[PDB]
DNA sequence: GTTCAGTCCGACGACGCATCAGCACAGAAGC
DNA sequence: GTCGGACTGAAC
DNA sequence: GCTTCTGTGCTGATGCGTC
């Protein structure tokens, strides 16, 4: 019975502690109270012990349901190249829990408003509709074939067929599996552990209990007789190992079988990294400013050159002729760009048979010779490849080099890779280029291509170091990069200080308060309060109950006429317009969704700020002497 | 080899159309008693019955009993191309993975070959039970019946009495009730009371169910407490559809 | 305690679907003479008014004035419940928060009854007597129709000319512009147009509200409008033996 | 100038009914000998011809060979304003950019003036062929064919022989045919010169289909490596083609 | 050895193509 | 995209 | 004529993928 399944006891036993026999399929209620009791737990370490206690049960009775149960625990439904979505939102499901309980939509809406979290409506309530067939128990490789039919069945009245599949997993639910099952469908898990835990978790099971062992195995803890110290050191180098490995293949469909089969010490011989095979891109840390660039760099050689405001490309040229692109996050972007499948055998040379190139593309204005802001680049038509009528022309902007002719890169110094990628391509301008680069150490130096970079429409400056720490692996640091940020750099952004009339109540961690707020600018040739957008970022959680027990007293039953709003959402509370908020934003946006501004620019395009931070309450002014539609309007023609 | 033909291949189109919006997948039945299928639907709720009697057929021949897997999504959409007047034949060699039809009019064949799927049957034997109450109506007025009470509220209360059976149901709008009596054919209303009941059911079922109506002009409508509801078509002298539905509290 | 019993129930059916979708909701004044109604539209632009003689009930039971606030939309959804041929009851309980509709079959085997929630509304009424208007004109109903089903696709608004001689539409559009002419007619009574008119009248409105004013045309196979100078078009429905309905148009420009 | 009369102005709705989805915009080629189209469809995979007889009209002067730009789809949209019963006329002058149609019911009058615009058209000169099958069939069980193959898959075979023509159609839903053999109206025939087997894209005689009402029968002209012709015959006033690029 | 330092995990935002739904009407078919 | 928040190591 | 339907978009409404 696994209702009464503890993972969580101390001497845990892979085959011993279990609840189910050997070859049967896994009971989803088992996985649901280890989501349980990681929910339970706020310690990350002792989370991965216990998921590790389940993965090591699992590999040892039922080897063929580990995949399922790492997407579960992923919240994905395969490979992020494969396009796969479960397209079901808040409404739909809503819909379906509203019908598996019988109820009207009003009170189970307003229910799940007040505690922010479907999981828990899930369960309570139940139809009273007697089945003729008690269902049988749920199965996980069951529930994630379910969740791949669900996102497979399109067309037209496909929501019908949608809530019939889910309703089937509703009334089959068990003990609480209905909260877990809720949270899996609309994202927000909320598990408190993800890819980097996880894969953490599979390296410490696959470690102590590997596969291939005929059952009943006669081996259980590897790590029996090594010292604490010792132990954690042979399983934190597995780890390393696992993680890099993982990294140069963002797939667990490639790596499991493999795994099961071979043994992890020998899996990397059969794991290389190629194009056609996706890997995750690079990251950076923020960073303030010159000091903390030369502290934290302070024995290594590096360079400076521009972040491009626009989007990465990953590229993928095979010899075999086609070209694949990936986006950021491994999705398949090939459709997208048909013209720069087109244009590959004029960026190469010649010499080389294939590569993979890190890039950004820009959207590029071939008359004036000069970039466009992103709200450009984002009027792409998405799926289908007609190059034909290009409407948005577009520039790609190299700055690293991962793989050529056979010999994977990653290895490899920056400034070897950026040596042999210079001697090995050819520019084209506004076509092709690398991105700008200064090689420096020096600070008004520094200064003066930054006064560059955003005069040249870029968000700031790109730190790299060029040889010591300077291979690409993400397993030793993921962030290993830096970025120059004018937010900060200039000493203060573009602030401002606008008006709160509404909230957003919250969930999660925002769950029984506000959550997010709205915000209006003060209209003073109307006299009104226009919507210029919402916050949802940069506060802390003490200052949030500050706020909250501020807010709850002020709520109105209805919006003021002195309140313009217009496609902004309905606030969860109306709230008394007396409070103003000061605010950073990275760059203003003609929006088609706010009032503010409305004719001082273009009159029915409105404006907004991207990336809002919140900064503090700005309690001495009153509303009406907030930022006013001129100084809007000012400061978006100051911006170009 | 299976071979079987029906001159009114109307009935095939009907059946199909009824059997359309409930269930996508069902393995079929054949035995010397004819064309069966038992399926349950996809959310556990509801079930249907087929009966075809062999003897309905202008020509049958059978060699085995035959379970065969076929998507009704496709099949249907094949089905779409018989015109009202047409002859059915329908043909499955024992061992295929396709199914054979040809259509028939009163100089012009249409054939097709339908690709099958392998399906984990789910089947449940009904007992034969007697029911507390037994109701024989127009189909025809039971449709406008549902069909009108799916506007008004989600559930209905069927209750029964001797004096005429009443449908009750109510929604954000109020409470809509109708109240049905006997007469003194094909137009009648009629019933085998045995005592005074009252149930729950989900209208979205009957919705579905009424689709049938161009079948047979009247129906059995046979209700007990603590069990499923059966809604019978009688086919003329070719079979019958019934179908169950799971009651509420 | 009002009680109307109507034989012809399909009057309401089509009286009703008239209005469902150009107000979301309404207010209806019951008294010994008959049923009453004005309302403004959601954008407040055209009024509507209408009148049911209490004459043309099969029978009649007005123990009080009453003024029901009724979401249109609602009662809409229940009388496409409705029956045809079956004989429609109203009855509303006077302390009550709804109205009782009850209908019963002429077979007198389908006995229906359904009652819906009451409200109240913050009616808003304006005083609009009668004017000697200076066009008046009666002509097809589905001709009407079918002129406003074709121009709205040419132009968002009309240009409206009478001469006693006959009259001329004129609408204007991207794809170009066209002008239909109707002579006055006699010897087809029901077929005819008829002009009773004072003075050349030419001014404009915007279809968007014509092809909602057309959606009665099933209530009589004839159609009045009248024009005056500087005042609204007025467009009236005769209901057979029964009653009128009767829109109001103000000028564009 | 032009001024043109025909009674049975139902033909020319049902001829603008038939073109407005396949071809946008499109050039009227004006004569002695009545009134002329040919236009290559938007993706350039199928060629239109309309033929209307001067002498069909019941009335008709034309003084230049005009060729006047229209947006057909608008056109069609002026087209919806008349009655199926109206006598129709039309009228032209030589420097304007501007068409009036006059509508008459058997006592009401719509004038309506449509503005031209300025196009690039592309022309194919089509010599004379003889095509080595040929059938006469009535229209709607073509139609009805077509729709019900469009469901099996995207793509039909073709097959004549003469004893008789057979549609195949194929997919992963399954495979279909319809046998026909050769047989007043309703009758079919055909005349068989070599036996033929051809492939093709449904979707655009979907399209072609619009124009059944025109006709109670249709002819299919079939040859090898050349485009599929499908003909509406309009009663005494003409002609209807539609020319069908076979795949790959 | 603890006041820092970096990881890692989920809070929230602004646009916009896609992408499907929901009346609502002409249309044809059946009566 | 971005900022805060809980946790194990960092290294002066 | 009316029926119920079917195929018809037209215009609206969020899900999901970027930053
Ligand atoms: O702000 P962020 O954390 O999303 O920044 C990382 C992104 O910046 C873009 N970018 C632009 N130019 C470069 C250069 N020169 N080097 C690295 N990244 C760059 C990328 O899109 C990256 O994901």
């Amino acid at each position: 019975d696994p209702s009464g399944y503890n993972p969580a006891k101390n001497n845990y036993h892979p085959v011993e502690d279990a609840c189910w026999k050997p070859g049967q399929k896994v009971p989803y209620l088992a996985v649901a109270r280890t989501f349980e009791k990681i929910e339970e737990v706020s310690a990350r370490l002792r989370m991965v012990e216990t998921l590790s206690n389940l993965l090591r049960s699992v590999v040892a009775l039922s080897p063929p349901d580990l995949l399922p149960v790492l997407y579960l625990s992923l919240n994905h439904l395969g490979p992020p190249q494969q396009g796969l979505e479960l397209g079901v939102g808040d409404g739909v499901l809503l819909k379906a829990v509203a019908q598996a309980t019988g109820r009207q939509l009003e009170s189970v809406r307003a229910e799940a408003a007040e505690k922010g979290d479907v999981g828990l409506v899930a369960e309570n309530s139940r139809s009273t509709q007697r089945l003729m067939l008690p269902p049988p128990p749920l199965t996980a490789s069951g529930v994630f074939s379910k969740f791949r039919d669900i996102a497979r069945l399109t067309g037209s009245a496909s929501t019908a067929k949608k809530i019939d599949i889910i309703k089937g997993l509703f009334v089959a639910c068990r003990h609480s599996e209905a909260r877990f099952i809720a949270r899996s469908l609309s994202g927000r898990l909320r598990l408190g552990l993800a890819e980097q835990s996880v894969l953490a978790a599979l390296s410490q099971a696959v470690s102590l209990t590997p596969p291939g062992q005929e059952f009943p195995p006669a081996m259980v803890d590897a790590g029996k007789g090594k010292t604490a110290e010792a132990r954690k050191t042979w399983l934190e180098e597995q780890g390393m190992i696992l993680k890099q490995t993982f990294c140069e293949v963002p797939d667990l469909d490639r790596i499991i079988p493999v795994l099961l089969e071979h043994g992890l010490e020998r899996l990397p011989e059969h794991c290389k990294l190629s194009p056609g095979i996706p890997l995750k891109p690079m990251l950076a840390h923020p960073t303030r400013g010159i000091s903390e660039v030369l502290k934290r760099f302070e024995e290594a050689a590096f360079t400076c050159e521009y972040k491009y405001d626009g989007q990465r490309a990953q590229i993928h040229a095979l010899e075999g002729g086609e070209v694949k692109i990936f986006s950021r996050n491994q999705e398949d972007n090939t459709g997208k760009y048909p013209d720069i499948i087109s244009r590959i055998p004029k960026i190469k040379l010649p010499s080389v048979t294939s590569f993979i190139l890190d890039t950004e593309a820009v959207a590029w204005d071939r008359e004036k010779k000069q970039i466009q802001p992103f709200q450009v680049l984002t009027t792409r038509k998405r799926k289908e490849v007609d190059a034909s009528e290009i409407q948005v022309q577009v520039c790609l902007y190299a700055f690293d080099l991962i793989y050529l002719n056979g010999e994977s890169l990653v290895r490899e110094p920056l400034s070897r890779r950026r040596q042999l990628l210079r001697e090995n391509f050819v520019e084209t301008e506004g076509e092709f280029v690398f991105a700008t680069s200064l090689d420096t150490k020096d600070i008004e130096q520094i200064a003066e291509f930054l006064e560059q970079s955003v005069k040249d429409s870029c968000e700031g400056l790109m730190v790299k170091t060029l040889d010591v720490d300077a291979t690409y692996e993400i397993a030793k640091r993921s962030h290993n990069w830096l970025k120059l940020k004018k937010d900060y750099l200039d000493g203060v952004g573009d602030t401002l200080d606008l008006v709160v009339i509404g909230a957003y109540l919250g969930r999660g961690k925002r769950a029984g308060r506000y959550g997010g707020f709205l915000l209006a600018s003060y209209d003073e040739d109307s006299e009104e309060l226009q919507a210029i957008c919402k916050l949802g970022t940069g506060f802390s959680d003490e200052e949030l109950e500050e706020h909250h027990q501020s807010l709850k007293a002020l709520v109105l039953p209805s919006p003021r006429p002195y309140v313009r709003i217009d496609g902004a959402v309905i606030p969860d509370h109306w709230l008394d317009p007396s409070a103003v908020w000061e605010v950073k934003c990275a760059d203003l946006s003609l929006s088609p969704i706010y009032p503010a501004a409305r004719g001082l620019v273009d009159s029915d395009k409105g404006i907004s700020l991207r990336f809002p931070r919140f900064i503090r309450v700005r309690e001495d002014k009153q509303p009406e002497q907030a930022t006013t539609s001129a100084q809007v309007a000012c400061l978006y023609r100051k911006q170009s | 080899m299976f071979e079987a033909r029906l001159v009114q291949g109307s009935i095939l189109k009907k059946v199909l159309e009824a059997l359309k919006d409930l269930i996508n997948e069902a393995c079929w039945d054949i035995s010397s008693s004819g064309v069966n299928l038992q399926s349950m639907d996809s959310s556990h709720v509801s079930l249907v019955q087929l009966t075809l009697r062999s003897e309905g057929f202008d020509t049958y021949r059978c060699d085995r009993n035959l379970a065969m897997g076929v998507n009704l999504t496709s099949m249907s959409k094949i089905l779409k191309c018989a015109g009202n007047e047409d002859i059915i034949t329908l043909r499955a060699e024992d061992n295929a993975d396709t199914l054979a039809l040809v259509f028939e009019a009163p100089e012009k064949v249409s054939d097709y070959e339908m690709k099958l799927m392998d399906l984990d049957v789910e089947q449940l034997g009904i007992p034969e039970q007697e029911y507390s109450c037994v109701v024989k109506m127009p189909s025809g007025e039971f449709a406008r019946i549902c069909r009108d009470l799916s506007h008004i509220g989600d559930a209905v209360v069927i209750s029964c009495a001797k004096d005429g059976v009443k449908f009750s149901a109510s929604g954000e709008l109020g409470n809509g009730n109708i109240k049905l009596s006997q007469t003194s054919e094909e137009e009648a209303v009629t019933i085998e009371m045995n005592e005074p009941v009252q149930l729950t059911f989900a209208l979205r079922y009957l919705n579905f169910f009424t689709k049938a109506t161009p079948l047979s002009s009247t129906v059995t409508l046979s209700m007990s407490a603590d069990v499923p509801l059966v809604v019978e078509y009688k086919i003329a002298d070719m079979g019958h559809l019934k179908y169950y539905l799971a009651p509420k509290i």
